[PDB]
RNA sequence: UUACAGACUUAAGCAGUGGAGCAUGUUAUUUAAUUCGAUAAUCCACGACUAACCUUACCAUAUUUUGAAUAUUAUAAUAAUUAAAUUAUUAUAUUACAGGCGUUACAUUGUUGUCUUUAGUUCGUGCUGCAAAGUUUUAGAUUAAGUUCAUAAACGAACAAAACUCCAUAUAUAUAAUUUUAAUUAUAUAUAAUUUUAUAUUAUUUAUUAAUAUAAAGAAAGGAAUUAAGACAAAUCAUAAUGAUCCUUAUAAUAUGGGUAAUAGACGUGCUAUAAUAAAAUGAUAAUAAAAUUAUAUAAAAUAUAUUUAAUUAUAUUUAAUUAA
């Protein structure tokens, strides 16, 4: 059990192995708040045997340490095997890099042959919103694992021509969109990332959506039907693009010159 | 008989597979960016593995252009100023788009995908979420409110008694 | 390929079986997988990826990037080994190659022995066993060169087996001393040659032979005589096998030319009675050996 | 690291580059090229 | 070949020592600043004292700090020689010494662990693997750590005889050529027994129209035949041998003196004799070719330890 | 000191420098300070990829004294631990000190400038000389050139290298639902040349050869990186770091203002100009680029003023889109 090295009491019939293991563990996980136990002793006693370990030994190692065994070593002078010779059994780092790097592919290996095919289970069927009902786009924008300040930023993009507008409610949506409406494209388009969380720049957007369709619809008072549509906006941003707007002239085309199909016996004759 | 090895391990040994488009409604587009390309093709083609699974539609990893970054130096630490050396930073980049596909399998993909991700790869999403015109509940600056503080403090109000 | 759950539940694991289950019913028989010639995703041999290889694969347990456990979870306590040990025999020694398991209780000798077994042909166990090498010379000698002194160590050595068989030999080293005497002792075994004895003791007569600027005068003695000669010849004396001879050296006493000149000298300025008496079509009779015979 | 002492009072770690520093205060001492004593306010 | 396998070339991420990348500059702009404080940080923690006399100098080379989308892992090489208990008995089964209880304060103590520490930092999931090396001329980072900090009394008062003479003999001398072309035949023997494994499952055949777009040519089994783990792995790993090695010193040890140990090795004839290439690190640095530099400071004052180290 | 070779130079050609004004660095001088280097080649838009304050290192005045660090010992405030003592944190105080762009690049680490030569060095074995040593043909041939080849009591190996390589270029495959469009593109992988072939001529060491021309095939024509040694005890202690030595109420620290921008002469490097093979206006279905940049932002269109019909130029007002094929 996880918890197990936390109880020596219930050490006590375990195999030597593993008893060991259990007051490695313990060690480890508690540190400076480490305090030796009764019960934990009484079942390393019992691998003096699995270990070859004098049983006096394995008490003053218990409670002396390191310095015990020092102790018992006799003497702290041990040779300096800096530059003993190579025994040709490790590798050099810069090829533990290169192992590293294929237990890694074995890794998404493993994964790909037996783990992604349980996502399976989790498939389900496209249900498409309506291209009618669903005209407008909200565009989110998340930054993994990273803190963004643009990772707030929504962007709000409809078709002018699907909001269901009247011909003169049309054109006065367009003339107050401004800048934000594209005549070429028929797309209006605007962002917000004034406030912290994009939901509620989210909000914002559709707020003022609403407001302006509902003065859109409202022609009551003025409907700017003598003010024209100014396209300068858009103008300005063709001017700094490239337009490749030229096609073959359809009367240059020659299909008597194109290549004819050959016949060839072997594929009309491998086909039956 | 020899062993079996079924198809899924033998899709690990070809390129990923993918799912054909129908509709053709964009909704994610998933860019990664590295400072090294090897990393960035590796994980990208994890990438299209666990879409497939998932039911994604997925297109690319399309390359865009990398960027690069210059700097020059003077080798010199002190004076020398004519022998000067180069330095430079390339950022590759690649986008998987996901097309047709309900947001929360979306969420899946993404959850998945950060959960056993590269070193050194970066991930931008853009989600795009098709909505009505009219929803149902939707879907003050710091500078001002000190200004009416001060503005409102004595050593501006005794001067605005008109 | 699509298996029935019977023959793949005789090969894969269990907890294996329901990810090839969902996988044969994504993938389409049908499916024409095709080859990637930018990415390769799988490794270069095949593998079923089922069993956890001890070495190729990340230790359970292990921390490190793609660890699935949590950080409170990993069950590595002792950091005293290296905890992935080399796959297979467990080293890398190239073919070829031997593990020096053994240094110091190699011999130089031995060394000259088996470098010129395989150079020359002769019995390394003879080297090895029958013969005595002593040093005569061991300077350091220096050339001046325009990046500085170049300084060498010189060594000559005699090797013989003190029973006729006796060789000269140079070396130059200059990195130690160490070097030198080895490339000596090789060659003094190279150079190894017979001098004929009279008796197994001594030289036949008398012998005045001149080596350069060496006037060496050495006279044959009676059986207990012992060597008293310069102590040069002495050494040489030893690993031939000569044990009574007097002499005395004459203009220069420079060591290397003495040892040269008394190895030539025991070659080109005897003669045995036998060769005399063939010569001469002659009977040489010793004294000294008949009075004691039958 | 003065907040390992009190993180990890098991482990007794060494600062070296401290410890050098100290070690040349002590033989500046010992040279008669310490430190003046440093002027008190008070005075 | 050699840049489409994992075992055959070094990635490219691994040249620096911070693999990181994030849209926001100013966030890895931090995160390379944080990574160079632990760094020293680390290099901090490593000399324990168990008593005045007994003090163990952990060598430990350059963190590489592995930073995904979700965790951050701090990867180091260490070299330990312990000295206090080197022993053939079983006592250290029962106590822990220094560098162990070092090394579990990283990850394993439950309330003090340096992860968390960390993690609070870096704002992300952090995990440490300290990976241990039994020779100290297996990296060049922790072997010019060593001379530089242990070897002082060798080469303090001139590079002693001794000295050099165990500076030398460190590693057989391999012959690179006989090397290199085993490697390349290995390459070649199981580059040749994939391509006869697929013109038998050709000529055996393993709708005719489809024989003309498909490229499926069979089985993985047959396709792969023979090729297994336990043959073709260990035979294409590359940098798996020492060749050469240059060890450097310099400085004041009244004027500065330079002397200079050179040893082996410094090129590799696999690019040559085959169309493997080679790649430059940093694009200036040979792939095979790692070389680190290690200074201290003596009574006259700093000297610098360079150490090459050229795996083939 | 000899001969040869090599470049080095010179020539030719284009545009300049040297002359005027201004910009900028230096010198000199001045100044409370005009911070300090660098200062023939190898300093002089150099350090410095931006001196109003800051930067700053200088000057005047005022002000601070364990100071930014670590540790020791007290004192408290705080939280835990432990039956009120202990331990944690924090503040204060205490003393070793901290700090120093103070001196010393001719005490140093590291880095760099400048040059030379690499078929360069060592190692192994063999061979010659008693030996220190030498390793011999050879002062080889050939190429623009280690370029290529041949040869000798020398033969190998290792590095030094060259190269391999990466880049560019040409082509192929893959990727993009061709509205992030530049598919005439992007970037991964692979291929290609150090070109090849024949033909006549001219020389040769004439042979299984070079120099040329000629026809044929081909997209094929250019670059890179790094070092081997040694010298200038060449630059840097002012990028940071180290020893010695000096300052410690001051040679350390902070604030205000000033200076680094002074001006007789001299020097370096630039810009503009001295008019007609050349300057100035105008050219809206908008002639024609590349490489970069934009979360410590890039700023469209529009409107207003200078200002006139409008345009143009400058600024204001306003802040569309984009954090980006
Ligand atoms: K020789
Ligand atoms: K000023
Ligand atoms: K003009
Ligand atoms: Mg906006
Ligand atoms: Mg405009
Ligand atoms: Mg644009
Ligand atoms: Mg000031
Ligand atoms: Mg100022
Ligand atoms: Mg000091
Ligand atoms: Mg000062
Ligand atoms: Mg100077
Ligand atoms: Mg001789
Ligand atoms: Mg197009
Ligand atoms: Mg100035
Ligand atoms: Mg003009
Ligand atoms: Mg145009
Ligand atoms: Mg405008």
């Amino acid at each position: 059990s996880a918890d197990l090295y936390m109880h020596p009491e219930k050490w006590k019939g375990l195999p030597p192995q593993r008893i060991l293991e259990l007051y490695w563990e313990r060690m480890a996980r508690l540190g400076s708040e480490y305090k030796p136990n009764k019960d934990e002793l009484n079942a390393l006693l019992t691998t003096s045997e699995y270990s070859n370990v004098p049983v006096n030994d394995i008490k003053k190692l218990y409670h002396r340490g390191e310095q015990g065994a020092i102790d018992i070593k006799g003497g702290n002078v041990n040779r300096d095997n800096s530059l003993r010779p190579f025994m040709f059994d490790e590798l050099p780092s810069q090829a533990q890099e290169l192992v590293a790097q294929h237990r890694e592919q074995r890794f998404y290996n493993r994964l790909a042959a037996y783990e992604l095919p349980l996502l399976a289970q989790y498939r389900q069927e496209y249900k498409r919103p309506s291209p009618e009902s669903h005209p407008v786009t909200y565009r989110y924008t998340s930054y993994v694992g990273e803190e963004h300040p643009n990772s707030r930023k929504v962007v709000l993009s409809v078709k002018t021509k699907e909001l269901g507008l009247e011909e003169k409610s049309l054109h006065k949506f367009r003339i107050l969109a401004r800048s934000r409406y594209d005549h070429t494209t028929d797309i209006f388009k605007m962002s917000s990332d004034k406030f912290e969380h994009a939901s509620q720049n989210a909000r914002y957007l559709h707020d003022i959506l609403q407001r302006l369709l509902a003065e859109s619809k409202d022609l009551t008072e003025d409907d700017f039907s003598d003010v024209p549509l100014d396209t300068r906006h858009t103008i300005a941003k063709s001017l700094r693009k490239k337009k490749r707007d030229y096609e073959f002239p359809e009367h240059w085309k020659r299909p008597e010159d194109a290549p004819k199909k050959k016949f060839d016996i072997v594929d009309q004759l491998l086909s039956t | 008989s020899t062993r079996p090895y079924p198809v899924n391990v033998e899709a690990v040994y070809y390129a990923p597979l993918k799912l054909p488009i129908k509709y053709g409604d964009l909704v994610a587009d998933i860019q990664l960016r590295s400072y090294d390309n090897e990393n960035l093709d590796f994980y990208s083609d994890f990438i299209l593995r666990t879409g497939y699974y998932l039911g994604i539609p997925l297109t690319g990893p399309k390359p865009l252009p990398t960027r690069r970054e210059r700097w020059t130096v003077i080798k010199s630490p002190f004076v020398h100023a004519k022998s000067k050396e180069n330095f430079e930073r390339h950022t590759h980049k690649r986008l998987i788009r996901a097309w047709d596909t309900n947001p929360e399998v979306l969420q899946m993909l993404i959850a998945y995908i950060t959960k056993h991700s590269m070193a050194g790869v970066g991930m931008k999403c853009n989600f795009f979420q098709r909505s009505e015109i009219s929803l149902d509940l939707g879907s003050t600056s710091a500078v001002g409110q000190k200004v009416l503080e001060l503005l409102d403090s004595p050593d501006f109000k005794k001067h605005l008694e008109k | 390929q699509h298996y029935d759950e019977s023959l793949l539940s005789r090969y894969y694991p269990e907890s294996l079986l329901k990810s090839i289950k969902l996988a044969q019913q994504t993938i389409p028989e049908d499916t024409k997988f095709r080859v990637s010639r930018n990415v390769e995703f799988a490794p270069p041999y095949l593998d079923d990826f089922t069993k956890i290889h001890p070495f190729w694969d990340y230790k359970p347990g292990m921390p490190h990037l793609h660890a699935q456990e949590e950080n409170n979870n990993f069950s590595i306590f002792r950091w005293d080994q290296v905890q992935q040990p080399l796959p297979g025999e467990g080293n890398i020694l190239p073919p070829g190659v031997s593990l020096p398991n053994d240094g110091g209780r190699k011999s130089k000798s031995a060394d000259v022995a088996a470098g010129l077994h395989k150079q020359t042909g002769v019995d390394p166990d003879y080297i090895t066993r029958k013969l005595t090498m002593k040093p005569l010379v061991m300077k350091r000698v220096s050339n001046q060169t325009g990046k500085g002194k170049i300084a060498s160590f010189y060594a000559l050595v005699v090797v013989g087996d003190k029973n006729g068989m006796v060789g000269l030999g140079e070396g130059k080293s200059r990195e130690e001393m160490s070097k030198a005497i080895f490339k000596a002792h090789w060659d003094a075994v190279r150079n190894l040659k017979e001098i004929p004895r009279y008796e197994n003791r001594t030289i036949y007569g008398d012998i005045d032979f001149r080596y350069h600027g060496v006037k060496l005068h050495l006279r044959s003695a009676k059986p207990g005589f012992g060597l008293r000669v310069n102590h040069v010849i002495f050494e040489i004396c030893e690993c031939a096998g000569i044990k009574d001879l007097s002499g005395k050296v004459y203009k220069s006493r420079n060591d290397m030319n003495i040892a040269k000149g008394t190895i030539e000298a025991f070659t080109k300025a005897q003669k045995t009675l036998d060769e005399v008496a063939l010569g001469r079509g002659k009977k040489l009779v010793d004294v000294r050996k008949v009075y004691y015979s039958s | 690291f003065r907040h390992l002492k009190t993180l990890y009072p098991d482990i007794e770690f060494v600062d070296l580059e401290e410890q050098y520093r100290l070690s040349m205060v002590e033989a500046k001492k010992r040279r008669g090229k310490g430190a003046p004593k440093k002027m008190k306010k008070d005075a | 070949g050699n840049i489409n396998n994992k075992l055959q070339h070094l990635n490219n991420m691994n040249n620096w020592n911070t693999q990181i990348y994030n849209y926001n500059k100013n966030m890895e702009i931090m995160n390379t600043m944080n990574d160079k404080l632990i760094n020293k940080l680390l290099y901090k923690m490593m000399t324990l004292k168990l008593n005045n006399m007994n003090i163990n100098k952990i060598i430990m080379s350059k963190t590489i700090n592995q930073h995904s989308l979700n965790k951050l892992n701090i990867k180091f090489y260490y070299y330990n020689n312990d000295i206090n208990n080197n022993n053939n008995n079983n006592n250290n089964n029962y106590y822990m010494n220094m560098m162990n209880k070092l090394m579990n304060i990283m990850n394993n103590n439950m309330n003090n662990n340096l992860c968390n520490i960390l993690s609070y930092y870096y704002k992300k999931k952090v995990t440490i693997e300290p990976i241990k090396l039994s020779y100290i001329y297996l990296n060049s980072d922790i072997f010019s750590k060593y001379i530089s900090l242990n070897d002082m009394d060798k080469y303090n008062n001139g590079i002693l005889t001794n000295y050099q003479r165990m500076l030398n003999n460190i590693m057989p001398k391999l012959n690179d050529h006989n090397i290199s072309m085993n490697y390349i035949n290995n390459i070649n023997n199981i580059n040749n027994n994939k391509y006869n494994n697929m013109i038998n499952l050709l000529n055996n055949n393993n709708n005719n129209y489809n024989n003309n777009n498909n490229n499926y040519i069979g089985n993985i089994n047959n396709i792969y035949n023979n090729m297994t783990i336990d043959n073709i792995p260990m035979d294409i790993l590359m940098y798996k041998y020492l060749v050469g090695w240059s060890i450097k010193f310099k400085g004041r040890l009244g004027r500065t003196s330079t002397t200079n140990l050179l040893n082996g090795t410094f090129n590799n004839k696999k690019y040559l004799w085959s169309n493997i290439n080679n790649n430059y690190k940093l694009n200036y640095i040979p792939s095979n070719h790692n070389l680190y530099n290690n200074s201290n400071i003596n009574k006259n004052g700093k000297y610098n330890i360079k150490v090459k180290l050229n795996f083939i």
